[PDB]
Parts: C-alpha cells; structure tokens; sequence
RNA sequence: AAUUUGUUACAAUACACAUUUUUUGGCACCCAAAAUAGGACGGGAAGAGACUUUUAAAGUGAGACGUCGCGACCCUCGCAGGAGUCGUUCUUGACUUUUUGGUCGCUUGAUGUUUCUCUCUUCCCGUUC
C-alpha cells in the first residue's frame, strides 16, 4: 500500500514496524545490545564503530569508531588507521554494515 | 560632465583604446565610464567623469595631445550621459 | 577582508558578490539575486574561473602565482545539483 | 508530476545520446514523465557510418536517467 | 526495560578478573567505579576508545588483554586525580601516593 | 503513442527474449526473458545469462535493479 | 593627513569601476586628494580587498612601496604622485598596469627601483617624468622594463623590443 | 525521526566537517537546514596528504581549495583559511564533533 | 522559486547552456519546464573537446543542465521586486 | 507473471546471491527481510569477489541484482 | 483645548520528501622523482647533442579544436543599451524597432585541451641554510 495514503500515526507505526521489523532491525538490535559493527562506505574506507543513534535514511551517530583506509600506489601498498571520539556519519556513503558476534 | 573626444587612431584596438583613455583621465578626476557605449572608434569616445570641473580640466589640457599617433580633438558633449 | 555577520544565511545576504563553487572545480563570482529550496541559485554579473592542469601541479604542496582562466557570463541560473560550497566575496554597493 | 512535451517530435527520426560515450537513432514511439523513451528501429551510431553502426532491436526502450540531449533530424 | 520487579543475575568482573588475580582485579574494579562517575562522558569515549574491543555478550565490561586497561585506569585516575585536585586547589606534582590512595579510598 | 512501459508489457506478455544493456561503467550486458516488472523499472528476467564487454555464465531467475538499467532492447 | 587605518575604513568602496574587476577604492575622505605625504602606510587595513584597481592621484606619496600582499590588485592610478623610487617585493605576480604620470620619478631611479623582471605588469604609463626626456630614456626604459605591452601610450614596436633586447643580450 | 534534528542542537560547537572531496572542514558551527546545509563561521578547510611516495591528491579539490580565494600564497602545505563558508547538504560525508559534549542529553 | 521561473521568463530569446557533459548549447529558447529541462531552436553546438555543430531544433533533460545565461536585461525584471 | 515485491516475498530465508555494482561482489546468504526500498538483511553471508560473514545489512542503491 | 491596543489581508523564516529531473551519492584507482653536513630551488638568455625540412645548409618532441590578440595593399564619417507613441503634468507608466567591428595573414600571436615516445654546458636575477 502506497505512503501517501496513510495517515500523521499510520507513518509513525510504519517507521516503528520497520526500525524493530525488518532489514534495519540489524542495527537496532547492534544499538541496544551494545555489539561493536563494521561498516563499509563507497570510499572504500572500513570503520569499526558502536553505534549511539541511526536513522531512516542510514545516518548514525557513532562513539570510539575506528576508521581503517589503505592506499596503494602501483602495487606499494600501506595500511593506515585514524581513531576519532566522536562521529556523526551520513547514511548515503555507507554500503554494507554488519554485526560483530 | 561628458567630453566627446574626436579625431584618434583608428587601429588600435576597442579594449586596449578604454584602457589607454581610462589612464589618460585617472589624473584629472575619477572616470566612471571606461569606454564610449556607441564603439564606433576612430575618435568617437564619451569620456563620462564624476565631477565637472574635473571634465573641464581634462578639456582645457588635453587639448591636442599627442595619442597613439594624432592629436585628440576635446570638446563638450550636447547631451548628457545615461549614467550621469 | 570582509566580516560577514556572526549569524548570516543564504536569505540574510543579498546582493553581496558571492563566490560558487561546483562539483567540477570550477568558480561563479557575482552578486546573488535569488535561490531555491534545493539551493539553485541567480548571479548577477558572474564569472567563472577555471584552474589550469599546469596550474593545478603547481598547486601541488613543495609565493605561487596561479593563471586561472576565466570568462564572462551574466545573469545566469546555477543548478543546485552541481553547487558545492559558497563563499562571501564583497558586500553590496 | 509534468509530462515532458515532446508532443512535436514523436513519429520522427530522432538522434539522442546516450550517456557521455553513445549516441543512439531511433524513430521516437513514446515516451513518459521521467522521459523514458521507447523508439523502433533504432541503430547505434559511430564513427564510420555504414560500418560501425548496428541496428538493436525492433522496439528499444531507454530509461530517462541516462538521456543528455535529444534532437530530431527531422521536421 | 523491566516494567516488573524480579532478580536478575550479571558479573561486574567480566573478563578482567578472569585475567588477573582477585585481590587486584577488585581494586581495578574500585579505580573504575571511582572513575565512571569522573568521566561523566569520556567513559564510553576511554571505554570504547579501542575500537577493536567489543563486549562479550554473557559479560558486562570490554573484553581485552588488558593493558590499556592499565591505560584506562590510569587515564581515569588523573581525571580523579584533577577534580579532586581542583575543588581542593593541589598541584599535580603535589600529589603523593598516600593523596593517590586518600583520593581512591577516603 | 505507445508508452514505453506499456511496451515492457508487451515484453512480459509477448515472451519475447531481450538483451538490456547496464550502466558504463559495470562492463555486462545482461540478456533472457523479462517477467514482471514495477514502476521503478526494475525488473525480474527468467534464464538470464550475463555476457562481458559469448562466454558468459547462465545467471537464472534473477531480478534485476532499474537504477543500472540503460537500454531495454529485443 | 598620514594614511591611518581610520581613513581607510572612511573611504567610499561602494561605486566599482566597471572597466575591470571590482571595488575601486579612494582611500581617506577622497584619494584623489588625500594629500599622503609619507609612503602607503597601513596597506593591511584594505586586506585585498578588490583587476582590483586603486586609485591614488593628487596625493603627495614620495615611494611606490609598503604594500601588504595583494593578490587581487590589478590596477594602480598614481598620477600627480611626487614618486622618487618604487622598488618592493610585495607587489610582483599581482599587478597588471600602472599609471605614474605628473610623478618626480628619475629616469635611473626609476630604471634602478624595479631591478628587472623576466615579466611584470603589462601597462605602464610614466609620462610627465624628468626621465623620459633623458637621451635613450625610452631604450632604455624598455630594457628595463624587460617585458612590456606599453610604453608611455605607444607600444614598444616589435622591432624596438627585437633591437631592445639584443642591447640586453 | 529525522537524526539531522540532533545536528541543530550542535550549534555553536567546534567540529570537522569531512565532505565527499575527502576536503576536511575545521570550524565553528551555526544554524544546520532540515536538508543537512551546514553554516560556518572561521573555518579553516584542507586536503589530507596521501603520503604513499607522494601520491597524487584529489586534482578537483586542490582548484576547488585555491578557488575559494582564501588560500594564502606562502602556505607550504596545502590548506585555506576563511570566515562564512556555507556547504550544501549532500557533499557531507562524515562530521567529527567534540569530545566533551555528553550524547544522552542531546540525543533525546 | 525564482530561479525556474526566470528562465520562464527568458522563452523566445537567445539563451547559453552549459550539460555537465561539457557541452555548450547556444541557441533560441523554445520550451522549459518546472523540471528544468528544455528545448532550443536553431542552435549552435560546442562539443566538450571543441568542435562546434549546428542542429535545427533539441531538447536537453533538465538534470544535466550546469548553468544556464539569460539575456542581461531579465536582471530588473520584476521577480526579483 | 512475478513482480519484482512478490518475488522477494518468496525468496526470504531461502538462499540468495546479491550482486553489488562496483568490484562484481556477491554477497551469498540466507535472507531475513527487505525494506519498501528493498534493503536487504543476510544471515550467514559469504562475501566472493572467499570469507564468511555472521549478520549482513545492505543498503537499496549499492545491489546490482538479486539472485537465488 | 504622532504614540498605544484590537481585527483583516499579503510577504519572509521553522514544524517536510532515501526509488530515473536537483539534499541520504556511479563511490574510489592511473603509476613513478631530493637528502646532505660552498650547497640547492625558480625565472630569463646563449651554445651543443638528439629531433624535423630541402638538395652541406637552416630553428626545439610531434599531430589535432578553439581563445582573445601583432600586421593590413581593405571597408568605413564622423557627438548620439537605449529610442519612439499615448496617457499624464514639469519627467513617470503601457505599447512597437531592433552590435562595430564586417574580414584576411601571423615570415612561427601568444595561449589551454587531448594521444603517442624517451638532456648537458655558460652567464645574469631572486629565495634558503
């Protein structure tokens, strides 16, 4: 059924379904439980973070994550690992997001 | 305020010829117009000051001054200027 | 240079000669007319400055001297999309 | 919401590139507010004329994100 | 979460007293319960600051091999150490062990 | 005037094979037989094979985004 | 009186010179006589600003220097200007014409100020100066000039550049 | 919900915004639109260095960076100083905020 | 907003257009739209490596648009009142 | 005659292959559920482009194609 | 013997919107170059090598779009964004007419894109230890 029939409440429990059922109820269930998530953005850079808030459109706010980018230069390669306290992330970098054990 | 410049070297170009006439009168007073709107060239140039006396001044010395070859034939305008 | 206010948006200023950048690394210097909810915007006398290849080596980390080659294009309508960032040049006349 | 006004151009051969490198002709047949345009006899043109081109199908159907400009070679 | 009064059961000493012996990991434990209240914030910025580290999901604390929870601890104490210190007005090079102690134990 | 997905429709029901070239710069070109489709234009195409750009591994029932689509062509 | 900060931050920035560029600034009350007769001082003030011209005619000012970096500067109006010297290091990439006429500049003096430059500026006006009159002052100017476009309103001739460079070789 | 309300209780806050150009943004933060256009007031925005034998940086960023008419010609690093930039929305990739801001009083 | 509706206002004369692909189309404006796309008449074409063509009539989409030039004198015009 | 919606309703907690845009990665694993937007979630993912991968979120505009 | 209060209308700001036409990304990658204890670095000029052209003698990696410019055996008269009309009263509105440069060389303007392949010596001027 589309959106744009339902009423002011009816999007509010829709959202409700969707965060505690359904595909994002994977970081929802990372943000109560305190589990640490690995999340891959379009620039190819992986952050190891614990997530405080999320959003619809991805958007997150992230505490002690870890952000792990290499470079390589005609097949010379180095690691690098940059540690900031606090990050906000906007949600239309991100990729793939998983839930650490 | 308007001076009607005449008589002026025709091969020169139209940017350069504003840039040349722009200095010539920066000594007299501030010149709000840098270059006549008509273009036409070979002499026909509005040279539109701030102040009056200033155009007046610029009149009275460069009368005949010696511009890129021949000498410029100063004179008052008939009608005001847009800007002005 | 110029201080624009403490507090100042998009609405606050106008008429002040404004400097666009685009997602291309090109440059629309001119007076800001009127904008857009998604931010598309109307220059008044503007022109755009473009950085040379040869200028953008130079660029490169070792007093530079950059030609940036620019042309005149006025009253025109930006496109929101392609806007970057926006910088304040002059204040109005 | 608007529907693109290509009311004058449908039924004649039209030239539209697709994408920075393509540039497919077509005899236009329809077309829809997000500009998706459905053309036949379509033929993707190249660099040596009769060579390089080759013809796609009977009825071609292109999403109107990947449309830049559309002229007709027409009336 | 709970709406209903009942008794639940969780360890405080997690991984760290499983590391270490249990006179010491106690007084880990006490420099930590000290310090949560001093870092008001910092906590989750110190505790989480490993990125690496994750909780494990039996136990409550961050489960690591435990040096820079020697880190953390010692990062926590000087945050004790100036907000104590600052109220009372001591200089750093001031304080003594047997202060040290005063400001663990009091 | 013939809407171009109505002659999606015409591509569902005809059971006409379809070859539907992708974005640039994704390098395949996927062909087989489209079945239904949204308004999004994403579609679903029954005994799909994706070739490079003959070669290609037969993919299967796979549905197929609409944002990567570029041509829809018999 | 001397140029100030104050007198800067007074000056009429409003009307631009639509030739080239914008913000044609007139520093003090009016430059157009101000009556600086110490050098340029407090050049920081404008901060680059705004071919940013600046016109300084009718002012006493005795050397063309004390500029801060200015990068927009393109235009400088000098005229009846009592310049001696103008030798600086600020002022180089910047800057493409310069009008020094009715000036007290010397035709060494001016020659020796510059010092030389691979290219710089592009117009330079330096008529009413005692130095024009001196025997080969325009050759002279022209080798010193190194690079140029203008010469006094008349081009250096292509010919004369040729023959002005072969002195300089 | 929409988590861009949290960047509006931001204001007046020391932070970093990181945009898609991988340009990083220091500065003090005001008023932050619904659509994520964030206003800044003395900002100074750069580029990282790749090291990586000396690495080719961004090439659009570096005429973007001397574009903005701040860049001083002496800076040896690559760099710009400015007051007043306003950025769009969506070229916003990351935004490092303080440290000493508490989350559970803003993020009610 | 303003902006769209300016280059409503500039129908019947000569307009620039820059597509992010790099062209430059110069010619008549026909048509535009609330969606910004547009169509042109008897219009001068600059490739983006610089070969110019001339085409007779086209329609552009709006969202590859980068800047469009207006004639000059649409600047007092009464929008921006 | 399937529709895209109807055919990730049968395809849930059967095993799927998401092929990605960029570097021709699939991600091979059981589906959980799909957004309106079709955001997927993955128990017992494998990534190939060779590991193997607990709980996966992927988000709507990154997936090239569905596939079982 | 202008201020404040109430009501009505208009305009501006914040309460919206992740699905091809603007703000929840088709994202990212060419690769490689300085270390010492008189010395580097940039700019200009000259010579030579190797390149090109003609049948030993001539200049400096080569081939393609434009961009505004240096010459001219040419054209060209010479003083009016504005102009006219009507309404209306001492300069305003509504309705019509429509830009100098029109060109050619460049006996190398001057200068940016895009493909391919592989510098040393001498002088002059600035910066740094």
């Amino acid at each position: 059924r589309p959106k744009h029939e339902l009423s002011r409440a009816e999007l509010e429990e829709l959202e409700e379904f969707e965060f505690k059922h359904g595909p994002m109820s994977l970081i929802n269930d990372a943000m109560v439980t305190r589990t640490p998530v690995i999340i891959s953005l379009r620039n190819n850079h992986k952050i190891i973070a614990r997530v405080k808030a999320f959003d619809r459109h991805c958007n997150m706010v992230l505490e002690n994550v870890k952000e792990l980018w290499t470079e390589k230069k005609g097949k010379n390669v180095i690691n690098r690992e940059r540690f900031i306290s606090k990050l906000f992330l906007r949600g239309d970098s991100v990729i793939v997001v998983l839930k650490t054990p | 305020n308007t001076l009607y410049v005449s008589q002026l070297n025709e091969k020169i170009n139209m940017q350069r010829l504003r840039v040349n006439l722009f200095l010539l009168f920066a000594t007299f007073g501030e010149v709000l117009k840098v270059s006549m709107n008509f273009k036409k060239q070979r002499g026909q140039a509005f040279i539109t000051m701030r102040t009056i006396d200033q155009a007046s001044l610029a009149q009275i010395s460069l009368n005949g001054e010696r511009f890129f070859g021949k000498p410029l034939k100063v004179e008052f305008s008939k009608s005001e200027t847009k800007t002005l | 240079k110029i201080q624009v206010a403490h507090s100042s948006r998009l609405a606050n200023l106008i008429d002040y000669k404004l400097r666009v950048l685009t997602q291309d690394g090109r440059v629309y210097i001119g007076q800001l007319m009127a904008f857009d909810k998604h931010m598309n915007l109307v220059l008044n006398e503007c022109i755009e400055e473009r950085v040379p290849k040869t200028q953008l080596d130079k660029l490169r980390p070792r007093t530079l001297n950059i030609k940036v080659e620019k042309r005149v294009l006025g009253l025109t309508i930006l496109r929101g999309e392609q806007i970057l960032s926006t910088v304040v040049e002059d204040k109005p006349l | 919401v608007s529907t693109p006004e290509l009311k004058k151009y449908m039924d004649k051969k039209i030239l539209l590139n697709i994408n920075g490198s393509r540039k497919v002709a077509g005899i236009l047949r329809g077309y829809d507010i997000f500009l998706n345009v459905v053309l036949d006899d379509a033929m993707e043109i190249n660099g040596e004329d009769p060579a390089n081109n080759h013809q796609l199908g009977l009825q071609t159907v292109i999403r109107g994100n990947s449309i830049i400009s559309l002229e007709a070679l027409d009336a | 979460k709970a709406t209903e009064p009942q008794m639940v059961l969780f360890n405080i000493y997690d991984d760290w007293l499983d590391r270490i012996s249990s006179y010491t990991a106690f007084s880990r434990l006490t420099l930590l319960l000290r310090a949560l209240k001093t870092n008001e914030e910092s906590a989750k910025m110190i505790l989480l600051s490993d990125p690496t580290i994750t909780i494990k999901s039996y136990h409550l604390w961050p489960s690591f091999t435990d040096e820079q929870w020697i880190t953390i601890e010692s990062q926590m104490r000087d945050l004790i150490l100036t907000e104590y210190g600052r109220k009372y007005n001591v200089n750093i090079s001031a304080l003594t062990q047997t202060e040290i102690k005063d400001i663990i134990l009091g | 005037m013939v809407p171009p997905i109505n002659c999606i429709f015409n591509f569902l029901q005809q059971q006409t094979p379809v070859t539907i070239w992708l974005f640039e710069q994704i390098g395949i070109r996927i062909k087989g037989k489209i079945v239904g489709f949204d308004e999004f234009m994403n579609v679903v195409i029954d005994e799909a094979v994706e070739i490079p750009v003959e070669k290609g591994t037969p993919l299967g029932k796979i549905l197929l985004k609409g944002d990567n689509i570029t041509l829809i062509t018999s | 009186m001397k140029f100030t900060p104050s007198i800067v931050i007074d000056a009429p920035q409003y009307y631009v010179d639509h030739f080239n560029g914008k913000y044609n600034v007139d520093k003090c009350v009016i430059l157009r006589d101000l009556q600086l007769e110490t050098d340029s001082e407090s050049m920081p003030s404008s901060l680059k600003h705004l071919t940013h011209i600046l016109d300084l005619t009718n002012n006493d000012l005795i050397m063309i220097p004390d500029l801060s970096r200015r990068d927009d500067i393109h235009t400088l109006l000098l005229g009846r200007n009592n310049i001696v010297e103008v030798d600086g290091r600020l002022l180089p990439m910047n800057v493409q014409n310069l009008t020094l006429s009715n000036n007290s500049i010397r035709r060494f003096e001016d020659l020796q100020r510059l010092r030389r430059a691979p290219r710089t500026l592009k117009n330079l006006t330096l008529i009413g100066n005692q130095v024009c009159h001196l025997a080969n002052y325009r050759e002279h100017v022209l080798r010193l000039v190194p690079h140029l476009e203008t010469l006094d309103f008349q081009n250096v001739t292509a010919e004369e550049r040729k023959s002005a460079m072969s002195f300089p070789r | 919900m929409k988590l861009v309300n949290f960047l509006k209780k931001l204001r007046n806050e020391q932070v970093t915004i990181e945009l898609k150009n991988g340009t990083t943004v220091w500065g003090t933060l005001q008023s932050v639109s619904p659509q994520m256009n964030a206003i800044l007031t003395d900002v100074k925005l750069t580029l990282p260095q790749p090291r990586l034998n000396k690495l080719n940086s961004n090439g659009i960023a570096m005429a973007s960076l001397y574009l903005t008419g701040g860049q001083q010609p002496t800076a040896s690093d690559n760099i710009a100083s400015l007051q007043y930039i306003n950025i769009r929305g969506n070229t916003i990739r990351q935004i490092i905020l303080p440290d000493s801001l508490n989350l559970d009083s803003l993020l009610v | 907003g303003i902006p769209v509706k300016l280059l409503n206002e500039a129908q019947g004369h000569i307009v620039s257009l820059e597509l992010t692909t790099g062209a430059t189309y110069r010619g008549k404006l026909v048509e535009s739209e609330d969606s910004m796309n547009v169509q042109l008449r008897d219009v001068i074409a600059t490739e983006p490596q610089g070969a110019v063509t001339h085409m007779d009539q086209i329609f552009v989409r709006g969202s590859q648009i980068k800047f469009i030039v207006v004639p000059d004198l649409l600047k007092n015009a009464p929008l921006f009142k | 005659p399937v529709n895209p919606k109807p055919f990730l309703k049968g395809l849930v907690n059967h095993r799927v292959g998401v092929k990605l845009k960029f570097n021709s990665t699939e991600y091979r694993g059981t589906l959980v559920s799909t957004d309106n937007y079709f955001n997927l979630q993955l128990n017992e993912a494998e990534e190939f482009v060779h590991g193997t991968l607990g709980e996966i979120f992927i988000r709507c505009n990154n997936v090239l194609y569905i596939r079982e």
